[PDB]
């Protein structure tokens, strides 16, 4: 499978490369997919080109 | 945040519920960020639309 | 550009043909690009396969 | 609702903010989502790592 | 690296295959990267899912 | 159709360039689209945020 992930910048590599270890995680225990056809995609943007929630930055 | 997860139908509605639990857990836990503020969203395609290993999966 | 919009399935045609003509105008608009130049698609899911708050 | 736009880098910050503003409100007209459901993703791209109608930058 | 193809329903495993190969062979040539690190799903959709040229697709 | 790729960054403007005309023609020979509506869009990442059958960029 595939994980997509967008955050907003602002964590150090080493957070983020924990984020994609425990992303992998994760989907291994609940959908039991085997680490080695796991992958993840960790995109950083600004908050200015985020709206959450229909909520303007 | 945004997550998205491309992957195989056939999961059960409970493997589903886990999943979602489990990465909007991590994605709040390293982003500081509230579970509401996190959208996710499963799409899910048959064998021949997923190629992994470089090889259509069955 | 491109757009795409990823949303509980449901909606009529019609409610996605007015979606559509909204997100090209402002699109449009707001990058200058003809409509044309815009692609977009949509992608639908029952409600198992999102979690919106 | 993810609405995720990809666009050209060249706009300003106002113009972004606005497009964002205009998406939630055209989302929300168009096929009846609460504000508070509708999520937006805005990525600028260089226009080499584009093409429209197939045309190469 | 990631790919992914938004498209119309309608083709046949044999064109898909075919789709399959040909990007996988170009972006491992212009990458560097063997074939299986790179993943690639499509996704379909109904023609009114799809705006090309500023229309709808029919079926 | 729209092809999204997403690959490490490291490539020159000219081989980004011929490497979005490759998706372009392979995706017309596989698939028959006119090339005026095929949609490729090239995103390049830091190897560090990419992480393919669960390998974590170092280890």
């Amino acid at each position: 499978p595939f994980i997509e992930c967008h955050i907003a910048t602002g964590l150090s590599v080493a957070r983020k490369q924990q984020l994609i270890r425990d992303v992998i995680d994760v989907t291994n225990k609940s959908i039991g997919s085997d680490p080695k056809i796991i992958n993840v995609l960790l995109v950083e943007h600004a908050e200015a080109n985020m709206s959450i929630s229909g909520r303007i930055h | 945040p945004m997550i998205s997860c491309d992957m195989a139908y056939g999961r059960t509605d409970e493997q589903k519920r886990a999943l979602s639990a489990g990465l909007l857990r991590v994605i709040s836990e390293a982003t500081g960020e509230p579970r509401e503020n996190i959208f996710f969203v499963i799409r899910e395609g048959s064998g021949i639309n997923f190629v992994e290993h470089g090889e259509h999966l069955p």
